[PDB]
């Protein structure tokens, strides 16, 4: 009954967004620059040149994104499995049983996304040897890191923004 | 076991009950809900008039050991015919005056 | 009212009594542990069932009342 | 340790006192309750103080 | 009341009610439905337990 | 006795208990998008179905 | 036509066959109720690629037969002796069935 | 001496049992707390069912006699056939559906009249 239902949630529990300070502050000196260069690289790619943004969002791929996508669509097949729910030979109830679908499926897919994000995030962040490369390489800061938080909740916000009107926008 | 003999004896069985239509409620007293259904349907009245019987718990094997009366400390009890009188399996304990001395 | 209910057919005599239930002497030809084994299978299978049994009945007895021709045999009850 | 308890159990079995510990005759061989329980009361005090040191 | 009443009655009077009670306490246990329930009292006390 | 295990142990394993979705749901979590037979040759799936943050038309078509 | 009419029965009232089989039940013996549960034939992603849950639970139920008109039931003595009448004849008629054996197992 | 204090140990937790479980048969304890207390107990059993019941009569009471029918099969359903193997849902669902289908034939005899 509150923003939880309407606003955008997908990015808040995945891709490192939930990265901040207290993370670095324990952190090792080696960890606290994976762990920033992770966070940079998902929420702003743009401080990357070309070619570490292919690499890393073609290692991403194959890890963590591709692989929770296709685990939540074996979730949402699961679910999906039984179709029809309810039907007999007079009646089908075709609206109901779409609706049950569209309600379920997703569903199954965003638990199957999250538990694939929880299992493996962190060992691709730990055990990854593009990503360690990469940050050695890179080498942020914490000023970097801040900059970076900063950067990403503005581009979620510019995102919530700019889907404000998807039926009808003149513009003047 | 060969299905017509099955068949007999299921027949059997349902007709040794009543040679009429009878409802049988199946319970599991395991159950939360099945034993409290089981407990409001059975009624007490009705088995002691015979037109309900309970079958899962038989138990028919209930004949006691007809546990022996004291009879010697009765008797004993009895004898003591100055402090207690015996009526209708009663023990009524006669007057005595507090003021004795 | 069930509160003050009595029933005047039970016995008015004290119902505590002693029961034997002889036990499995420790045989030293076995061993520690099978002795213990073999006490704990004795107290499942025998000791602690009979246990029960005697403790239900116990409890049962004390409500089951006493028949007419008991009480008239026993002489606390006489009929007309 | 080991020469108390030997002493005692000795002692004892002298004056016709067996601890019911350990089966009285082995599975195999046949061995003895007394003779095995020297044998325990000689190995067991040695583990036990090599698995303290260590 | 019922529970005190040995406080109230005299010892004959006492004697005399609780005999009648008692009788026919006895009477009504030896009636048939009475024998009925301590039977079935007594059929399940194994489960019961 | 070793046997009698070994079959017990394939029974246990039998498709009628450990269905074969499980087993192949199971491989799809211990490996990644490059290593997995089913889907790293196939680039369709790989980019089409499972590489594209919103795919609405193809999983809308697919639904109907 | 016996399929057709269960088919008929049991889709003008569901209760129907529960109803019977809870009546053949009754009076039956443990070892007949301690028969296993219907195992679903339908096929598909449950059958193929899913595993199906049996149907099986505990079978330790207590049967409450009333009278619907409210006539007096038979006693054990009097189904005993009814069981062995119907079993007598029945042996009468087909000398080797084994309707002794089943009664005297339970 | 161990052997008769553990006997004498489980005798008493026996006997807690044995009370705790089937005091309420007899006398022994003076008001019958016990008794009384399984007397309350199966009170509110009954009373629990007699509410469902009455609660299912008020509300078919308050029901319109087209949907009479659909309420008395769920309420049947409900009561019985939930926790029965034996009833399959699909001829209740089959009741329900022609239920509906007479009341389709009703909504679109008015619409196109
Ligand atoms: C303990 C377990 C349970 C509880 C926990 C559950 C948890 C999980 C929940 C989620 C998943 C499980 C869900 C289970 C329930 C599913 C639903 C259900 O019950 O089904 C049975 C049952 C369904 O009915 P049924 O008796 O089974 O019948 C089956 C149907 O016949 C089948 O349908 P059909 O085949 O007959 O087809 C019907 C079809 C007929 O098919 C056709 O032939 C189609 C005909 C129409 C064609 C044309 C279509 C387009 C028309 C356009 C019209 C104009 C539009 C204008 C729009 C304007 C917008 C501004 O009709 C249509 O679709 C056409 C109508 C379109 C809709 C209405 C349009 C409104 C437009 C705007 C109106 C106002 C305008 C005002 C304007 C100004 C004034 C004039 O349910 C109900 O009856 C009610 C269910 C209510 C459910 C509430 C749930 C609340 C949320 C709960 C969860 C969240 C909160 C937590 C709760 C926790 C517990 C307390
Ligand atoms: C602070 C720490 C945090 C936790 C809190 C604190 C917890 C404290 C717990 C204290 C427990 C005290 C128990 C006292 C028992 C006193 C028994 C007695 O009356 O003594 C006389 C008794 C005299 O024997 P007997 O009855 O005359 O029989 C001799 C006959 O000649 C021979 O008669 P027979 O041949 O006719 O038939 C018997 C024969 C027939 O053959 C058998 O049945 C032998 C079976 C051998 C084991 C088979 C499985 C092998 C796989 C490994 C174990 C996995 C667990 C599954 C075990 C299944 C059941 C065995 O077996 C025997 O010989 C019986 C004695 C077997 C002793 C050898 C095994 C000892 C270790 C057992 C496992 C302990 C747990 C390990 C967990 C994993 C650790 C990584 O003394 C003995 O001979 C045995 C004394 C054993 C004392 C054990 C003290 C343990 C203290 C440390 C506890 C912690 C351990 C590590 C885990 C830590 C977890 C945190
Ligand atoms: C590192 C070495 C340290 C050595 C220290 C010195 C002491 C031990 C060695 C002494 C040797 C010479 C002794 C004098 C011999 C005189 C002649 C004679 O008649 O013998 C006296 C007497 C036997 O005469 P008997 O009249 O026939 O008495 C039979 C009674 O049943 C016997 O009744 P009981 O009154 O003796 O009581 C039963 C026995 C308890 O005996 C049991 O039955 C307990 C069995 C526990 C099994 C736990 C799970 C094992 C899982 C597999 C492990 C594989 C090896 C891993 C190695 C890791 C790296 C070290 O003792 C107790 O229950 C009380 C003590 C509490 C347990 C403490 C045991 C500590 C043992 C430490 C040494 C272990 C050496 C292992 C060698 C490799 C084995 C593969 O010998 C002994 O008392 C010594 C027993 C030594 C242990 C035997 C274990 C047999 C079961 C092995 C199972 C696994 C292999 C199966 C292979 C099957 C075929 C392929
Ligand atoms: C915990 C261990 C995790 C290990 C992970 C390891 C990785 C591999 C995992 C393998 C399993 C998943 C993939 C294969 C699935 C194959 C299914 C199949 O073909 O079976 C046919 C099977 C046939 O059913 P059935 O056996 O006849 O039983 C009939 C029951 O009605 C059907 O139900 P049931 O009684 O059979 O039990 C399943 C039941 C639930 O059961 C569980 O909880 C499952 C517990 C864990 C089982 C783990 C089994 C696998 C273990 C693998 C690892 C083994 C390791 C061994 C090695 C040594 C380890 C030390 O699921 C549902 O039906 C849930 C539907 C409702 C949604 C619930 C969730 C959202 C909350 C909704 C609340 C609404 C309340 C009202 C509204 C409130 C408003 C405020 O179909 C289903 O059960 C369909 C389920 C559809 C929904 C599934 C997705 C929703 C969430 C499920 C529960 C949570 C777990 C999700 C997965 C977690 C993975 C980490
Ligand atoms: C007190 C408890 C309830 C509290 C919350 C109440 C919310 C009321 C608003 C409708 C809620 C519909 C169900 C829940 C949807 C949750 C997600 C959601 O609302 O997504 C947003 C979107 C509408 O947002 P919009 O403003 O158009 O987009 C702007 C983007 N910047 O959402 C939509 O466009 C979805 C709704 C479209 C209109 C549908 C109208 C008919 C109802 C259909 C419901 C779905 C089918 C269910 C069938 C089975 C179950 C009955
Ligand atoms: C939808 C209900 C139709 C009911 C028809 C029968 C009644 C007629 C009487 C007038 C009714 C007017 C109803 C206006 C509702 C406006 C709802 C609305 O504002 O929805 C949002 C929509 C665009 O917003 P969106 O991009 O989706 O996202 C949110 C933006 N922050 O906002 C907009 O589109 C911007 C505001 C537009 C307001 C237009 C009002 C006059 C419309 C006249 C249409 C006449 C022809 C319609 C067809 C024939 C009707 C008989
Ligand atoms: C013509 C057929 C072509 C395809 C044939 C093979 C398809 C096999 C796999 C099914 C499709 C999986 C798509 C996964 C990627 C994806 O969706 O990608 C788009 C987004 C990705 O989500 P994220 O942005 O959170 O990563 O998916 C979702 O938002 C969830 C939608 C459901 C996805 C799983 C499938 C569920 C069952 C579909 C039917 C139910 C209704 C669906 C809505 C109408
Ligand atoms: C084990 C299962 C499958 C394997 C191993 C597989 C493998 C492949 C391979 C190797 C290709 C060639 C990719 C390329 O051109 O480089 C391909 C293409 C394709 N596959 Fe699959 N595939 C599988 C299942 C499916 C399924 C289920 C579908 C559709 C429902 C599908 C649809 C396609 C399509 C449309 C192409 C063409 C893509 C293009 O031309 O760009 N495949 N597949």
């Amino acid at each position: 009954v509150f923003e939880f239902l309407f606003y955008n949630q997908q990015h808040k529990t995945r891709n490192g967004y939930f990265i901040n300070h207290d993370n670095l502050m324990l952190a090792s000196l080696e960890e606290r620059k994976k762990l920033i260069f992770y966070f940079i690289a998902n929420q702003v790619p743009e401080k990357l040149d070309p070619v570490d943004r292919v690499k890393f969002n073609e290692e991403l791929s194959d890890n963590l994104s591709t692989k929770a996508r296709l685990i939540g669509s074996l979730t949402g097949l699961i679910g999906l499995v039984g179709f029809p729910y309810i039907s007999t030979r007079i009646y089908s109830r075709p609206v109901l049983n779409i609706g049950l679908s569209l309600l379920i499926c997703p569903f199954l897919y965003y638990v199957g996304n999250q538990l694939t994000y929880s299992v493996w995030e962190p060992k691709f962040i730990a055990n990854n040897n593009t990503v360690c490369e990469l940050s050695k390489k890179y080498n942020f800061t914490v000023f970097d890191f801040a900059q970076a938080k900063k950067e990403a909740h503005l581009k979620a916000l510019r995102t919530e923004l700019v889907s404000d009107n998807l039926l009808y926008s003149p513009g003047i | 076991i060969k299905n017509t003999d099955l068949i007999v004896y299921l027949l059997a069985n349902k007709f040794s009950i009543l040679n009429d239509n009878i409802i049988v409620s199946k319970f599991n007293i395991s159950k939360f809900n099945d034993y409290i259904k089981y407990i409001n349907n059975t009624n007490s009245i009705d088995t002691y008039l015979e037109n309900q019987i309970i079958l899962g718990l038989n138990n028919n094997t209930n004949s006691n050991i007809t546990k022996n009366i004291n009879t010697k400390l009765l008797n004993s009890y009895s004898n003591l015919k100055n402090l207690v009188n015996i009526t209708n399996n009663t023990f009524y304990l006669k007057k005595i005056n507090d003021n004795y001395n | 009212m069930i509160a003050n209910f009595e029933n005047n057919l039970l016995p008015k005599y004290d119902r505590s009594e002693v029961h034997l239930i002889p036990k499995r002497q420790w045989e030293p030809a076995f061993g520690v542990w099978e002795n213990f084994l073999y006490d704990i299978t004795e107290y499942a299978s025998f000791i602690a069932p009979r246990g029960k049994e005697i403790a239900a009945d116990y409890q049962i007895q004390s409500a089951i009342p006493l028949t007419k021709e008991e009480l008239i045999e026993a002489g606390l009850y006489k009929e007309t | 340790f080991t020469a108390v308890s030997w002493f005692s159990i000795y002692q004892f079995a002298r004056k016709g006192a067996v601890l019911p510990v350990l089966r009285e005759y082995g599975r195999y061989f046949g061995t003895h309750r007394l003779f095995r329980q020297y044998l325990h009361t000689l190995v067991l005090p040695l583990l036990y103080t090599e698995y303290a040191l260590n | 009341k019922f529970r005190y009443r040995l406080a109230n009655e005299t010892s004959e009077t006492f004697q005399r009610r609780n005999n009648r009670m008692v009788e026919r306490q006895i009477k009504r246990f030896q009636q048939p439905q009475y024998k009925h329930a301590f039977e079935q009292l007594q059929k399940n006390i194994a489960i019961s337990s | 006795m070793f046997l009698g295990i070994f079959k017990d142990v394939i029974k246990l394993l039998n498709k009628k208990v450990v269905p074969v979705y499980f087993w192949f749901f199971l491989y799809c979590f211990l490996s990644t998008m490059d290593t997995n037979i089913f889907v790293s040759s196939c680039s369709f799936l790989k980019v089409e179905v499972f590489g594209k943050d919103e795919n609405t038309t193809l999983v809308l078509l697919f639904y109907v | 036509l016996g399929k057709l009419n269960f088919q008929k029965l049991k889709e003008t009232n569901p209760y129907f066959a529960s109803d019977i089989v809870n009546q053949l039940d009754a009076a039956a013996a443990e070892f007949i109720k301690v028969r296993p549960a219907a195992e679903s034939e339908a096929g598909g992603f449950l059958n193929s690629l899913g595993v199906s849950s049996s149907f099986n639970t505990t079978k330790n139920d207590i049967y409450v037969v009333q009278s619907a008109s409210g006539k007096k039931l038979n006693n054990k003595e009097q189904r005993e002796a009814y069981v062995l009448e119907k079993a007598q004849k029945y042996l009468k008629e087909d000398p080797q069935s084994k309707i002794l054996d089943i009664i005297a197992q339970k | 001496a161990i052997r008769n204090f553990v006997f004498k140990i489980s005798n008493q937790i026996q006997n807690l049992a044995a009370k705790r479980s089937l005091a309420y048969l007899n006398q022994i304890d003076s008001q019958s707390v016990p008794s009384r207390a399984t007397i309350n107990m199966k009170d509110q059993v009954t009373q629990m069912q007699r509410e469902i019941d009455n609660m299912a009569n008020v509300i078919r009471a308050q029901i319109p006699d087209e949907d009479r029918a659909e309420f008395e099969i769920l309420k049947k359903y409900y009561v019985t056939g939930q926790h029965d193997s034996l009833v399959d849902p699909q001829d209740v669902l089959l009741q329900l559906d022609r239920i509906q289908v007479l009341k389709n034939l009703k909504m679109i005899e008015l619409n196109e009249e």
